């Protein structure tokens, strides 16, 4: 019965298309051409850079790089707060509390490494090692300060518990692994993106799939939340961004560009949500009109691919991660 | 003028050679894709060459053109050590450039353990103290001033120490060392271009002669372009520094024929990024970053 | 104002002090993969080179030369998109049992990851140091009569028993190399039973050649 | 099987389209006059110089 009922959403999703977003945002004129322009450069690692994340308290930075080394910055004043010795040199994501006490990292070691950075010593050491998973750890965010949402390779998303360190909560409704991983700004619900070309919400309390979406036509490699939280973008290999909405099941706007031929490595949103970013495997991050696909224009500045891009919880600066060992700070 | 065409053809040379060596000492620091040991003594290379182009060769064109030493009464001899200093300092660093590439190539062992940047600091040192050694004793008179006195020219000092020490210390013992590394380094290749064949269809036996050849010719091109550039350029002028100063009965050599060597050894600091950075890869890939 | 901010770029300057540092100390040490089935000879191997994660670290040095090793069989599947953090290693050991493609096609699917690795968008400027392991084996089997390798190298018959056997293994991988042509490396393997003592040192040698032919590709010598 | 509990997302209420557009579109024209990217600031309020 259920190979065939997915017929009946389908149906619902078709005839639920009634005014088409492109169709509607026409009563304001384009915002015209952005002149972002680079304010600060961060040259402090030497390898890779595979992920960063901002803190809620606008100031800080952190970012992970698989040269073994975890580093928390000070984008005001370019400054080294702290960096931290590795266990493992494989790492590919990063995660910082939104507290501002705990610090997390994974990757290939197929291990959650949480450090604790108000040590009453003052020196960061590990807290916990969460190594539950059997796949790739890809992606991770914290929802406070013993509780986090883990993505990895296994073709499963998890919920651990910290202090036990046990995965309170399985997320087994996909069918391939899965890599991007944010959470709805109320923090109950969230999305994940794999390999398989979709991207589920997942009830975070009952832990069970709640809506599935199928617009990417490849590898989905990047997600997160529109500020109202009830939208949420998208980046895949197919060289295109999409924006999905979770009351209306289909896709409100498709992001493309000629000049794409690239998949998108990693997308964020701005304050209002008006502006979404994303980073792309052509050395560049674009920046794109999300009511009318107008893209207002390109930032480069990274002379090898960048792979995270983060806005400030005030949405004032943009922050961009590149496998050249450099990080850029945009306005 | 007379002047005009010899004045225009000289500051055009001049340019040229500044912008060269600008270009290539501009594009090991603004990059640090090229900031590596083997390019840092490159880099030391192209601009010792920078400082041959727009301290001595202006002048030096200045005082070939005019044809009488004007700028100073005695100021000749400082500006010939700054020449001989920097001249010999762009010879020697042909040798500390041989020298790495032979213990890099040789020793690869000694590569990955201890070949810091501190090496190419101590080359540079060691390939300026030469230029100190060299063009200084001139200076106080190799023994005793008392014979190159001749206010109306500029010429190089004829001491018969000199003559013998500086055409020897300069070009003689770096030519024929030069020769031993890039032999030594040569039957290296191939003998490892062998040992690839050796060790190791058409499409497969083929393959393998028609590469081991291409790398045999490549590597002979390469040797051949460096040790024709030093010769044809050098050579001439530390033959004649050398045969002339002991035949001064009969030192006949015509001005058509003669300044043109002063020149044709200057050219080496043209010619030097052409070869060891202008056509390098790396060069090549980081050039298309300025456009 | 000022007091609170001198302290903070002091602990910059040693942060980056001691990232430079450990940098020099990693340039001096060697990067290494491994790549083959569970049913080739990578546990030999592995256990001659160090004397739950996808990623296990054997650490060594031979010759005053460090040694890091990653086998990365470990890691379930999917290596189709984190295979992009090796391509700074200097050569893949490429582990493959001479002797099992009777014990199903499986030296097929050696061929066709073979096939797959070397022709990598991100591994095309890197060597591969292949190993034929338990050529022991495959003597036994090949004297047995009837397990020769043309069940499954059926193009055998025109090579030139055991010696002529193995030979033909070694050079159909090096098909895939040479047919190829990177023109930067090459492939070359070294029959090992299990308990050779020459392993590591081949591998110490390998990466010597590999070296010299970075440092005469880079003054173009060659 | 299992797919029937992985299938039991036909039952949510999908409000129309339009109205997803039209709150969208909404949000997107109350938050303009509060988001730093979208028109440049002034340098005097900007942290980064
Ligand atoms: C190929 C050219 C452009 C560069 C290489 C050749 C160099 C060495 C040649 C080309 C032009 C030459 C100059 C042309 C004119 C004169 C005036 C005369 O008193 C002879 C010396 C002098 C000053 C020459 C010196 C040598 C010179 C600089
Ligand atoms: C040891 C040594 C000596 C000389 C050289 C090459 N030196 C080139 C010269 F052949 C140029 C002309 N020489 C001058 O002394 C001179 C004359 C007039 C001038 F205006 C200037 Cl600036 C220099 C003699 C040296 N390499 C190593």
């Amino acid at each position: 019965e259920a190979e065939q009922l997915k017929n009946q959403i389908r149906d619902a999703r078709k005839a639920c298309a009634d005014a088409t977003l492109s169709q509607i945002t026409n009563n304001i004129d384009p915002v015209g051409r952005i002149q972002m322009r680079t304010r600060r450069t961060l040259r402090g690692h030497l390898a890779k850079i595979y992920a960063m994340h901002w803190g809620t308290d606008s100031r800080l930075l952190v970012s992970a790089s698989q040269d073994g080394k975890l580093i928390i910055w000070d984008s005001y004043t370019t400054n080294k707060v702290h960096a931290i010795p590795l266990r493992s040199s494989w790492v590919m994501t990063c995660a910082y509390a939104p507290s501002g006490n705990y610090v997390a990292c994974g990757g290939l070691d197929n291990i959650c490494s949480i450090y604790n950075l108000k040590t009453r010593e003052g020196n960061v050491r590990v807290s916990r090692e969460l190594a539950g998973h059997t796949g790739y750890l890809s992606c991770c965010r914290f929802l406070d300060d013993n509780q986090i949402v883990t993505s990895s390779g296994d073709t499963t998303c998890a919920l651990w518990d910290i202090e036990t360190g046990q995965q309170t909560t399985t997320f087994t409704g996909h069918t391939g692994d899965v890599m991007s991983l944010s959470l709805a700004p109320d923090t109950r619900l969230f999305v994940s993106g794999a390999c398989d070309a979709s991207a589920k919400l997942w009830d975070v309390r009952e832990g069970m799939c709640r809506q599935t979406f199928t617009g990417h036509e490849s590898d989905i490699n990047a997600i997160c939340f529109f500020p109202n939280g009830n939208a949420f973008a998208t980046g895949s290999d197919d060289a295109t961004c999409r924006l999905f909405d979770l009351r209306a099941d289909q896709e409100l706007m498709t992001y493309s560009h000629d000049n794409i031929i690239c998949g998108i490595t990693s997308v964020s949103f701005s304050k209002s949500g008006r502006l979404l970013l994303a980073g792309y495997d052509d050395f560049n991050c674009n920046v794109w009109d999300a009511l009318k696909a107008d893209r207002a224009g390109v930032l480069a500045g990274h002379d090898n691919r960048v792979s995270c891009l983060g806005v400030t919880d005030d949405g004032m600066a943009v922050a961009t991660g590149s496998w050249d060992s450099f990080l850029k700070i945009w306005n | 003028s007379y002047q005009v065409i010899t004045s225009l053809l000289l500051g055009t040379l001049i340019f040229c050679a500044v912008l060269g060596n600008a270009c290539v000492v501009a594009a090991i620091a603004l990059e640090r894709s090229l900031q590596n040991v083997a390019n840092y003594l490159i880099g030391s290379l192209a601009v010792t060459d920078l400082m041959v182009s727009v301290l001595v060769l202006p002048m030096a064109a200045l005082y070939q053109v005019l044809n009488k030493w004007t700028l100073g009464q005695v100021t000749c001899d400082l500006f010939i050590a700054l020449d001989v200093l920097c001249c010999t300092s762009s010879i020697w660093h042909l040798c500390a450039i041989a020298l790495d590439r032979y213990w890099a190539i040789t020793d690869p062992i000694d590569y990955v353990n201890k070949r810091t940047p501190r090496r190419a600091a101590a080359l540079i040192s060691l390939t300026w103290l030469i230029g100190f050694l060299i063009s200084i004793p001139p200076m106080l008179g190799w023994r005793t001033p008392e014979d190159r006195s001749d206010p109306d020219a500029c010429t190089i000092s004829k001491d018969h120490g000199y003559t013998i020490y500086s055409t020897f210390g300069a070009f003689y013992i770096p030519l024929l060392l030069m020769l031993v590394l890039y032999g030594r380094i040569f039957r290296a290749a191939r003998f490892r271009i062998r040992k690839t064949v050796k060790k190791v269809n058409e499409r497969n036996a083929e393959a393998k002669r028609k590469m081991a050849l291409a790398r045999e010719r490549k590597t002979v091109k390469t040797l051949g372009i460096i040790m024709g550039t030093f010769i044809l350029c050098w050579l001439p002028f530390f033959i004649v520094a050398l045969v002339l100063p002991f035949c001064e009965s009969s030192c006949h050599m015509p001005t058509l024929l003669g300044a043109i060597i002063n020149w044709l050894g200057y050219s080496n600091s043209l010619l030097n990024p052409v070869i060891y950075a202008y056509f390098n890869k790396d060069f090549q890939n980081a050039f298309k970053k300025i456009i | 104002q000022r007091n609170e901010e001198k302290a903070q770029r002091e602990a910059n300057k040693k942060i980056e002090k001691q990232l430079q540092k450990d940098k020099q100390v990693y340039r001096a040490t060697h990067r290494l993969l491994l790549l083959g089935a569970g049913e080739s000879g990578k546990n030999t191997i592995v256990k001659q080179m160090r004397i739950t994660s996808g990623i296990f670290e054997t650490k060594f040095q031979v010759d005053k030369v460090n040694f890091h090793m990653f086998d990365v069989g470990a890691q379930r599947d999917e290596r189709r998109k984190w295979i992009q953090c090796f391509n700074d290693v200097t050569a893949i050991i490429f582990v493959v049992a001479s002797s099992s493609y009777n014990m199903t096609n499986r030296l097929q699917a050696a061929l066709k990851l073979f096939d797959s690795i070397w022709n990598n968008k991100w591994l095309r400027d890197t060597s591969v140091i292949l190993f034929l392991n338990k050529q022991d084996l495959l003597a036994e089997k090949v004297l047995a009569g009837k397990s020769k390798i043309e069940d499954y190298f059926p193009e055998f018959a025109r090579y030139t028993r055991v010696t002529r056997a193995k030979y033909f293994i070694r050079d159909e991988f090096l098909r895939i190399s040479t047919a190829s042509g990177d023109g930067r490396h090459y492939c070359y393997p070294h029959f090992t039973c299990a308990v050779d003592t020459e392993n590591i040192r081949r591998v110490f040698n390998d990466c010597r050649d590999i070296i010299q032919r970075m440092h005469l590709r880079q003054y173009e010598l060659l | 099987k299992l797919v029937e509990q992985l299938k039991m997302e036909a039952n949510i209420d999908r409000i129309k389209v339009s109205k997803a557009a039209a709150d969208l579109m909404a949000y997107c024209e109350a938050h303009a006059k509060e988001d730093p990217l979208l028109t440049p600031v002034p340098a005097s309020e900007n942290p980064f110089r």
